[PDB]
């Protein structure tokens, strides 16, 4: 938690993005997220897909 | 420091609506609910307490 | 916004369902405005009241 | 006091316990007595053809 | 002579307001909610299913008192619905007297509920002042002594 | 206390008069339908009292400030009204014309 | 429930509530029915005459 | 095609839930529906 950049707050135009592969095309999992602890991989948590 | 101090005015909430009742009503009391109900929704009053 | 009204209304025993429901903003007695089926802007200075 | 109370509530319960058939009966010295609170088979269960 | 009904499909449109902190996660909140309405309009599914016809008629205003009762849900607006190509209803009567009221599924038929989300700085009003420039209707700082 | 065993017995002597469909007449007429006085036009009975001296104590008649309040009386009527006629399935609520 | 409704349509069907109750009692696997007066269906057709 | 006649009768059929009445049930009118307020009034009026 200690290895992070602290000069900005990452903003919402940056969020992180969800893909699964379907012989070899990418298909969006924003819509299948029930909870994800990591506050988007800045502390330790579960995400549950 | 303070600028100034304002009084507030108040308005006025019209509603016009169409309500279907059931056959054992009364449309009086059902009304007088009404506007009670919406009354006390829109300008609630603080309690005081010991 | 109407729904908050739409939600209230719909819980006085005897009414049954709500056919049409629209708001409008009442200063001074005079109407100002034309109303809107579903949200309505106040004025800065005024208290919403019934 | 209590004592005297608690045998007559005893004797009101007894009254309670007496067959229904015997708490419905109709006077029979009182020319005044009529039905008034059931209909029979042949009034109710009857229907034309 | 006994015989089997013929189904009618319902179709809602609206925009909608979640809580925190269910607005950050709208996508997985709009599945949750079709499925929602897909279950209210078929009761014989559901043990317990209550009855949404008030005489012959289904009215608009009771599928919205569903909507509003989730408990993610701060305010809808806009709210259509949509009756086998009739395109914005009040109420619903039937077609023919076999005629029973369903929903719209992406598998019997390929259309389903549409649900977006509402943004309150895009906001455009539809309401004309009833007058303007005169005693009564406006600030007293837009009074040009004219 | 005397006054409530005695009520409770008088309950108890009046079952038929709480589930009769008798009508409610003011003025004895014929009119092809059972009729019902003012005597029996109770939702609650009561009795008199009997014990060695009562006549220095309760005197002439007390009974009238018992009697229920006509509200009483005209919303519990209703209410059995109505449970006699659900038992042929049928209430009057569902003729709009009818109220 | 069973005998209250008896005790109205006498076990015979002349109108449209004795029709849908003595379906409903005897056939527990229906969820509901419905009564259609003076119409007729066409089985090669699909078709409702009303 | 044809433009038929239309059935003027506008309704809806019976469930099954829907054939429980409320006054049938022997819950909804007692014999004796008094209380201890009633109870205090009645002395304090024959008193």
């Amino acid at each position: 938690e200690e290895t992070a950049d602290i000069s900005l707050r990452r903003q919402e135009e940056y969020k992180l993005q969800w893909y699964y592969l379907k012989d070899n095309a990418w298909e969006s999992l924003g819509d299948r997220i029930v909870n994800d602890a990591s506050n988007g991989l800045v502390t330790s948590g579960i995400i549950n897909l | 420091d303070f600028a100034d101090i304002v009084i507030l005015g108040e308005e006025e909430i019209g509603i016009c609506a169409d309500i279907q009742l059931e056959t054992n009503a009364d449309a009086e009391d059902v009304l007088v609910n009404i506007y009670v109900r919406i009354q006390q929704f829109l300008s609630p009053r603080l309690k005081f307490y010991t | 916004h109407t729904s908050d009204l739409y939600q209230e209304i719909l819980q006085v025993p005897g009414v049954s369902a709500i056919k049409k429901l629209s708001i409008a903003n009442y200063i001074n007695g005079l109407r100002q405005t034309q109303g809107h089926p579903w949200y309505l802007q106040l004025t800065d200075q005024y208290r919403p009241v019934l | 006091i209590l004592e005297v109370l608690c045998y007559a509530i005893t004797d009101l319960g007894y009254r309670n316990n007496l067959d229904i058939a015997d708490l419905l009966a109709l006077n029979p010295q009182d020319g005044n007595s009529r039905e008034n609170n059931f209909f029979t088979p042949d009034a109710v269960l009857t229907c034309n053809p | 002579k006994v015989v089997n009904p013929q189904y009618e499909r319902i179709q809602v449109d609206f925009q909608v307001k979640l809580k925190a902190p269910y607005s950050s996660n709208f996508g997985y909140y709009r599945r949750e909610l079709q499925q929602a309405i897909v279950g209210f309009l078929t009761p014989w599914t559901v043990d317990s299913g209550a009855d949404i016809n008030f005489g012959g008629k289904v009215y608009r205003s009771s599928i919205l008192k569903f909507v509003e009762e989730q408990y993610y849900v701060d305010y809808v607006v806009n709210f259509k619905m949509n009756l086998n190509n009739q395109q914005d209803i009040r109420e619903a009567i039937a077609i023919t007297p076999r005629s029973v009221i369903t929903s719209v599924s992406p598998k019997t038929s390929n259309q389903d509920h549409m649900i977006e989300e509402f943004i309150e700085q895009a906001i455009v009003f539809n309401n004309q002042k009833l007058e303007s420039g005169v005693l009564g209707y406006e600030s007293l700082n837009d009074l040009e002594l004219g | 206390f005397d006054q409530l065993l005695a009520s409770y017995l008088a309950q108890l002597s009046h079952i038929r008069d709480l589930f009769s469909w008798e009508v409610d007449v003011t003025q004895p007429q014929q009119n092809d339908y059972a009729t019902r006085l003012q005597e029996k036009q109770r939702t609650y009975f009561t009795q008199k009292l009997d014990f060695p001296e009562i006549e220095k104590i309760i005197p002439d008649n007390y009974l009238d400030v018992l009697d229920e309040a006509p509200e009483t009386y005209r919303d519990r009527r209703n209410r059995f009204l109505d449970h006699l006629l659900a038992r042929f399935s049928e209430s009057f609520s569902d003729y709009v014309l009818l109220n | 429930i069973r005998i209250s409704e008896r005790l109205r349509h006498k076990g015979r069907a002349v109108a449209i509530f004795d029709y849908e109750r003595l379906v409903l009692e005897k056939f527990p696997q229906i969820y509901k029915v419905r009564c259609i007066n003076h119409g007729q269906f066409d089985d090669a057709q699909e078709q409702l005459y009303e | 095609n044809r433009d038929l006649p239309k059935n003027p009768l506008i309704r809806d059929g019976v469930s099954q839930r829907q054939r429980q009445v409320s006054a049938l049930s022997p819950a909804s009118i007692g014999v004796d529906e008094r209380d201890l307020a009633d109870f205090l009034v009645l002395v304090y009026r024959l008193s």
